[PDB]
């Protein structure tokens, strides 16, 4: 015989304080027992399990399940209890490759390594915890007791230990053959290269010889799987990729659950189909989670759905990454807090697409949202390609400059250029840094009673213009905004406004262009119409002329 | 050579912190660094039975071209036992902030000479990720004291004091203070003398070492010149209504810091409903009030004291044109230090680089004055900060931070 290298075992512990399972074996029919005994006799002959004495106090239940449309039973050892008691492991498969970061390959071969899975020994000291019992016929003898010597299917640690054992075996082959890539998924190895097919098949036989150094055999009859590959919701081809078919159902009426499935499909589609939208469909899922409830589709959701069906009418594909070329990311505003983007290297050949939705918040503006979308695309791009794309953005250089130099927070967007494709992001208003000479000064205030919700808002000016309005169902905060609105409504194109409202200043200094508050929106619409606005703050209740007078009129 | 036993705090598991995305250039640099560290025995590959993780990245220290591995041990440091066995602590030297020159040395490479407790090593696990997750991340743990871990200066402290004894005995007026991987060395000598003593010091560690990749570097500080920011009011011959409003607002804010501030007579000047740009003559009563306020503001704030059991808090405001103001305090209105920067280096069109440099300078000042890092209140959206700060970081420690999303009105008063 040829000596083979053993596969080093991973030491395994139960969680601190926990003992192994001691779970009662369920009674089985005479027919199932016979089948389990034969199944386990073969598993024992192959070294996977061993008979054990009666000292071992642990147990996990075993079942027999009829493989459908067959007279052949299958065994199921239910490790749910052992899994709760087994330590956590490092999971390598958490982050999966995105197809758009892959490289084009001339050849990809698949090798089955399912038999290798059983050459992976289980830590000797942990095996006792895997014990199970086949009941005896008529319960007239002791049940047959076995424990595992290999990684059991269904045990918490098997995927991580198997993958880590195979990676360690493969590392030297991958390092000394930088002209191929190797990727493990389930019980298959995928090997890609750009070599002429003869050298590629030579590498494959070398990989087979390498694996034999651990006694791992791979089937000679080459795998049935061949490009394209169905993998993690995608279709991988040698020189392009896409998502698996996106089929939006026809339906006369929609359920909560249906709509959740629809949004899931649209979100999956949006990584290569440009311009997918889900705002108006997601709005129907607000708050409620009664999976059977029927929701009428708005007219806006019907249009969105209709626009998406058009986008999905025919297949679209992405190309793979060429590390020798720059990555470019282009972003468009779509409306209603929705943004869309394409990442490409050659014009008209996208690597991938995507979308970004406005965060939930009281007030927002387009520049902030664009910035957030840039940071999300940057982060995704670091993950997929390890570098930041160059950005093509629908905002003028001078607008950006004005924004970031005057904004109260630090902000930054990496290297970018203006793309003149409407709608452009712009600054809708900009307040003055100094009081305006010749503009009327409005001293504004409002007040409300917390009990009757009755309030007053108003202003007085240096020209003797005055207004007070009585209000119902209102609050101190609302009346303070209402007073600023009245001053904007009644002033000319240039106005100085003096408020004592720290709340109103906090909102306006955030520079919103849209709001959940219809009052803030009304104020924004007035600001857009002005030529010059200076907003000044003073402290309340300090004898400041103008402010003192209007405070008295509105708190009466 | 023999390991000090080390434990986590009671009822506390190891860190399980996600690795954030790394650029291609930082991954390649870390692969090269870690291949060498593994050959030298400092780190070892680990298996999947280790579920712990701490993030790693790579930097370029100020004024150099070579990469430096930086492990973000912030969570591990929180979870590690406190080290009071031999000493309750190293009473922070109050003379350090009074020296004319303080040089900061990266001495972290010395730590690699001391093995780490075999049972604690698992908790130092980290991952070098691969681009697009195409290959399994490379998993390591430390066999020796790591850079950035709070235990390392503590366990190495007996060896450091011995290494430095001949230098201290020969230079008794020098203040040497160790914070994490930094050594701070302060003297009142002429900088040419100063630099020579620093080089003298390096040799003691080279001699013992027999190479440290960044020991040769020197970050120079002059804390005796550090400037503060008292509250100052304008001196004007013509006051507009708007000017007086801003003065009353600033004085109202100051009255929460200083008791006897009065605004009654200044308010009285605005009696009526005047245009904001109209000039108002100060009456005598208003002028006296204003002088009395000026005088109050020249005195220190009452009841301000440092408590080493409380966090230091640092707030920063962007003032524009490359200028930043900041305050360090433990209790509201009781500032322990205030200040202002404008010399933001190579960042005239990058706010976020400027803020990152400000955070580093403030943290350095905090280490020198109190011997610990403040918790920062940063005027930036979390996502913007997280995407970019590691591109500009040059320190070997990392402070804690939270985000300010609502504009503070007080920015106007620190202008
Ligand atoms: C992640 C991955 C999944 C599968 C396979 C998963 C499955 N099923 C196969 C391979 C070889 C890889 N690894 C890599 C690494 C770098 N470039 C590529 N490019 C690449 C992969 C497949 C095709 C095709 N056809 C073309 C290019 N693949
Ligand atoms: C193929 C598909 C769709 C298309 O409707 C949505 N999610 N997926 C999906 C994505 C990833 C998977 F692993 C499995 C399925
Ligand atoms: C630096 C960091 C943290 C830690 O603050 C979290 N995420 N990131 C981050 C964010 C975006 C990136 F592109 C890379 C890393
Ligand atoms: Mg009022």
């Amino acid at each position: 015989m040829v000596p083979i290298s053993p596969i080093e075992t991973v030491p395994v512990k139960l969680k601190p304080g926990m003992d192994g399972p001691k779970v009662k074996q369920w009674p089985l029919t005479e027919e199932k027992i016979k089948a389990l005994v034969e199944i386990c006799t073969e598993m024992e002959k192959e070294g996977k399990i061993s008979k054990i004495g009666p000292e071992n106090p642990y147990n996990t239940p075993v079942f027999a399940i009829k493989k459908k449309d067959s007279t052949k039973w299958r065994k199921l050892v239910d490790f749910r209890e052992l899994n709760k008691r087994t330590q956590d492991f490092w999971e390598v498969q958490l982050g999966i490759p995105h197809p758009a970061g892959l490289k084009k390959k001339k050849s990809v071969t698949v090798l089955d390594v399912g038999d290798a899975y059983f050459s992976v020994p289980l830590d000797e000291d942990f095996r006792k915890y895997t014990a199970f019992t086949i009941p005896s016929i008529n319960n007239e003898t002791p049940g047959i007791r076995y424990q595992y010597n290999v990684l059991p299917q269904g045990w918490k640690g098997s995927p991580a230990i198997f993958q880590s054992s195979m990676t360690k075996i493969l590392e030297p082959f991958a390092a000394q053959n930088p002209d191929i890539v190797i990727y493990q998924y389930m019980d298959d190895l995928y090997v890609g290269s750009d070599l002429e097919i003869g050298q590629h098949r030579t590498k494959i036989e070398e990989l087979r010889q390498h694996l034999l150094r651990w006694g791992l055999t791979t089937p000679d009859k080459k795998h049935q799987k061949e490009p394209p590959f169905l993998w993690m919701g995608y279709e991988l081809h040698p020189d392009k990729w896409t998502v698996q078919p996106i089929v939006l159902p026809e339906k006369d009426s929609w359920t909560v659950n249906d709509i959740q499935k629809l949004v899931g499909k649209l979100n999956w589609a949006s990584q290569i189909y440009p311009g997918i939208k889900v705002r108006q469909l997601s709005k129907l899922l607000r708050g409620t989670k009664a999976l059977t409830e029927v929701i009428p589709l708005t007219e806006e959701a019907e249009l969105e759905l209709a626009e998406n069906r058009e986008i999905l009418k025919e297949p679209v594909h992405g190309v793979y990454y060429d590390p020798s070329k720059d990555l470019i990311a282009e972003i468009q505003k779509q409306g209603q807090g929705q943004w869309t983007y394409q990442i490409y290297q050659e014009p008209f050949k996208n690597l991938k697409t995507g979308k970004y939705a406005r965060m939930r918040g009281a007030h927002t503006n387009d520049v902030k949202q664009l910035t957030e979308a840039v940071q999300k695309i940057t982060t995704e791009s670091i993950v997929i390609w390890g570098k930041t794309p160059k950005f093509k953005l629908p905002i003028q250089k001078e607008t950006w400059e004005t924004w970031w130099t005057e904004y109260w927070q630090a902000t930054w967007i990496p290297e970018w250029e203006f793309v003149n494709t409407p709608p452009l992001v712009k600054l809708w208003y900009q307040l003055e840094k100094e009081p305006i000479v010749g503009a009327e000064t409005f001293y504004v205030d409002g007040a409300a009673n917390r009990e009757t919700k009755l309030g007053k808002a108003g202003y007085v000016t240096n020209k003797g213009r005055q207004k007070v309005v009585p209000l119902t169902n209102t609050t101190n905060q609302k009346t303070e905004l209402q007073a600023i609105y009245l001053a904007l409504q009644d002033s000319g194109l240039e106005v100085n406004i003096v408020t004592d409202s720290q709340y109103a200043l906090g909102i306006i200094q955030a520079q919103p262009d849209k709001s959940e508050s219809e009052l803030v929106n009304q104020i924004i619409e007035q600001l857009i119409k002005k030529e010059k606005v200076y907003l000044a703050w003073v402290p309340a209740h300090k004898g400041i002329g103008g402010n003192e007078q209007v405070d008295k009129l509105v708190s009466a | 050579i023999e390991t000090v036993p080390v434990k986590l705090k009671p009822g506390m598991d190891g860190p399980k912190v996600k690795q954030w995305p790394l650029t291609e250039e930082k991954i390649k640099a870390l692969v090269e660094i870690c291949t060498e560290m593994e050959k030298e025995g400092k780190i070892s590959k680990i298996g999947p039975e280790n579920p712990y993780n701490t993030p790693v990245f790579a930097i370029k220290k100020k004024d150099s071209t070579k990469w430096r591995k930086l492990v973000d041990f912030r969570e591990l440091n929180k979870r590690t036992q406190d080290f009071w066995e031999v000493q309750l602590g190293i009473p922070h030297p109050a003379g350090l902030k009074k020296k004319k020159s303080v040089t900061v040395l990266d001495v972290g490479d010395a730590y690699f000479s001391v093995p780490l407790d075999e049972d604690f090593r698992k908790y130092t696990a980290f991952t070098i990720p691969s681009i697009n997750n195409e290959t399994p991340g490379i998993r390591y743990q430390y066999n020796v004291l790591p850079q950035g871990w709070k235990g390392s200066p503590a366990i190495f402290q007996s060896s450091m004091t011995k290494i430095l004894e001949p230098f201290k005995k020969q230079n008794p007026d020098i203040v040497i203070y160790q914070y994490m991987d930094d050594l701070y060395v302060g003297s009142d000598l002429e900088i040419g003398q100063h630099r020579t003593k620093i080089e003298e010091l390096r040799q003691h560690l080279l001699r013992w070492g027999l190479e440290p990749p960044f020991l040769w570097m020197g970050y120079e500080l002059h804390p005796d010149k550090w400037t503060v920011q008292p509250i100052v009011l304008p001196e004007k011959d013509s006051w507009t209504v708007n000017d007086i409003q801003k003065l009353v607002g600033k004085l109202n804010w100051a009255s929460q810091i200083y008791p006897g501030i009065k605004v009654r007579q200044l308010s009285k000047l605005l009696r009526g409903t005047k245009a904001l740009t109209e000039v108002i003559p100060l009456t005598e009563e208003a002028e006296l009030e204003l002088a009395e306020n000026r005088e109050i503001l020249k005195e220190p704030v009452h009841g301000v004291y440092y408590d080493p059991s409380k966090d230091l808090i640092a707030e920063i405001q962007k003032q524009g044109q490359g200028q930043w103001t900041y305050q360090i305090y433990q209790e509201p209105f009781k500032n322990l230090k205030t200040g202002k920067y404008a010399r933001m280096r190579g960042a005239h069109t990058n706010d976020v680089k400027q803020l990152t440099e400000a955070v580093q300078k403030i943290t350095t000042e905090s280490i020198v004055i109190w011997g610990k890092t403040p918790k920062f209140k940063l005027p930036i959206q979390k996502e913007t900060w997280e995407t970019w700060w590691t591109e500009y970081w040059q320190a070997t420690w990392i402070p804690e931070w939270e985000f300010v999303n609502t504009p503070p009105l007080v920015k106007l008063w620190y202008q």
